[PDB]
């Protein structure tokens, strides 16, 4: 039949069928339960948020609430895709460096609760690399809850070399709220946060040279944009437009001690085999919603060029469809003849138990 | 000197 | 019994091109291996790398198994419950490359190399099952 592909993110679930060119269902990874003494998922939970307590079962790409995660999976199969999971081999995705115990539990739930006939867990960044038609390269994957640099050799992620930055789209929304508030606007509430996320996604950009852009912003109004709020009134956004995603390059902006995404790209490459470094620099692929800022590829190109040896060939690949590259790469990978050997079958789970995922999925 | 004796193989399935 | 039967067993299903059982205590040696391939030529030095104290240097620029260059993908060789290292060979000028697993028992290393296109998970799973068997037998 048709394999399923389910990419569970911190902010958004992307689900659908292997062989399709896009996920059929994309919806918030939220589960709501009544505020007072059953449950809603996704768009309905958001719509009914006034009478629910909303929780995000995935935090920084890692599943942390197993009861609510099972509600997400049940909703995805039965309500969004309208399939019986016992009928479909199921490809799931996981964060880079997802703990052993977690991937075991994922495996156990799929076989024991959902009775899938087969399943596989792939690293999200690895699927984005497949989406770009490559099996060797280094991926920067940046979503709503977490950012990673993941170097990959012949479709195998290299965990010793993986870098994590615990800031991504949600942090950037909050920071933009903070700095617009410093400016004099009031954005504090949940509904106001949603507006700011919209301002972020429509008007922000990554400056080529941050310090110069700050000097420019200060010297004329060519960089200002106006934004019309739901109520109707129109507001002005200035250096905030590029100061917000600058946080990716300078985590000190939100008081994090971590190096920026360009620096961690370099450090990741430098943890890998001397023999594959040239291939990594020539195959940098951007993935995830938070890599959608205008100017980010140019800035990465500039920053990596400065870090690398002076004659290194450097290429940054930033696909237009990169909000969904992880899902798309799962659809591509599950459609390959080479993948049919990779499924963990129910027979293999029966013989080995949940730790089969450590043998089979890497 | 040489390898020790080999133990019996797994059950044939 | 003897150790050659282990090679017969490992190679039976056609998914591997090479297989070896190597004693790693004292003076390491191959106990059995596919004739005329790669693992049959593993050296005591290469064994020492696999099992040694340093779990970082083989990331600067890989390691060798019977002269064959490999990159380390996962290293859990000294970790309870896993006892495995996964590797992928490195080749010059797009010649094919292959996945390898090494698992560690009380007295041996079991090594397996897949044929072209065989996924590292099949190799890992086979190598792990044979290591588990050997450990149950105090080997
Ligand atoms: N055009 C855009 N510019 C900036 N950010 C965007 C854009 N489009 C989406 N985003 C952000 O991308 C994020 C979601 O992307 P994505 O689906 O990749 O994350 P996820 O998978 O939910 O999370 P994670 O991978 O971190 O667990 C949101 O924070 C959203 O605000
Ligand atoms: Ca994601």
């Amino acid at each position: 039949t048709t394999a399923l592909v389910c990419d569970n993110g911190s902010g958004l679930v992307k689900a659908g069928f292997a062989g399709d060119d896009a996920p059929r269902a994309v919806f918030p990874s939220i589960v709501g339960r009544p505020r007072h003494q059953d449950s809603y998922v996704g768009d309905e939970a958001q719509s009914k948020r006034g009478i629910l307590t909303l929780k995000y079962p995935i935090e920084h790409g890692i599943i942390t609430n197993w009861d609510d995660m099972e509600k997400i999976w049940h909703h995805t199969f039965y309500n969004e895709l309208r399939v019986a999971p016992e009928e479909h081999p199921t490809l799931l995705t996981e964060a880079p460096l997802n703990p052993k115990a977690n991937r075991e539990k994922m495996t156990q739930i799929m076989f024991e609760t959902f009775n899938v006939p087969a399943m596989y867990v792939a690293i999200q960044a690895v699927l984005s690399l497949y989406a770009s038609g490559r099996t060797t390269g280094i991926v920067l994957d940046s979503g709503d809850g977490v950012t990673h640099n993941v170097p990959i050799y012949e479709g195998y992620a290299l965990p010793h070399a993986i870098m994590r930055l615990d800031l991504a789209g949600r942090d950037l929304t909050d920071y933009l709220m903070k700095i617009l508030t410093e400016r004099g606007y009031s954005f504090v509430t949940t509904a106001e946060r949603e507006i700011v996320r919209d301002i972020k996604e429509k008007l922000c950009y990554v400056a080529l040279d941050f310090e110069n852009e700050m000097a420019t912003a200060a010297s004329s109004s060519s960089l200002e944009k106006s934004y019309e709020l739901p109520d109707g009134q129109v507001i002005t956004i200035g250096n905030e437009r590029f100061r917000c995603p600058e946080t990716l390059f300078q985590p000190s902006f939100i008081g994090m001690e971590s190096a920026g995404i360009h620096e961690t790209t370099y450090n990741s490459i430098m943890k890998c085999d001397i023999d594959i470094r040239k291939d990594l620099y020539a195959n940098n692929v951007m993935s995830g919603g938070t890599t959608m800022y205008p100017g980010i590829a140019d800035r990465m190109q500039k920053e990596i060029t400065a870090l690398a040896p002076s004659t290194m060939k450097i290429k940054i690949i930033a696909p237009p469809e990169r909000k969904y590259s992880v899902w798309i790469g799962g659809s591509i990978l599950a459609s390959l003849s080479t993948f049919q050997q990779m499924w963990i079958t129910k027979q293999e789970y029966d013989e080995a138990g949940p730790s089969i995922v450590h043998r089979k999925c890497f | 000197g040489g390898p020790p004796p080999a133990p019996p193989l797994p059950a044939a399935q | 019994a003897g150790w050659n039967a282990y090679i017969d067993n490992l190679m039976a299903d056609g998914t591997c091109q090479d297989a070896a059982i190597v004693g790693y205590k004292d003076s390491p040696s191959v106990w059995a291996a596919v004739p005329g391939k790669t693992f049959v030529n593993i050296t005591p030095a290469e064994v020492g790398v696999l099992v040694g104290k340093d779990r970082s240097s083989f990331y600067v620029n890989g390691l060798t198994l019977g002269g064959q260059k490999c990159s380390v993908i996962r290293d859990s060789l000294l970790q309870d419950g896993e006892f495995s290292m996964d590797l992928r060979t490195k080749s010059t000028g797009g010649a094919p490359t292959f996945n390898v697993t090494v698992t560690k028992t009380d007295k041996t290393l079991v090594l397996l190399m897949g044929k072209e296109g065989v996924h590292g998970g099949l190799i890992n799973k086979k190598c792990y099952e044979m290591a588990s068997h050997l450990r149950r037998s105090q080997y």
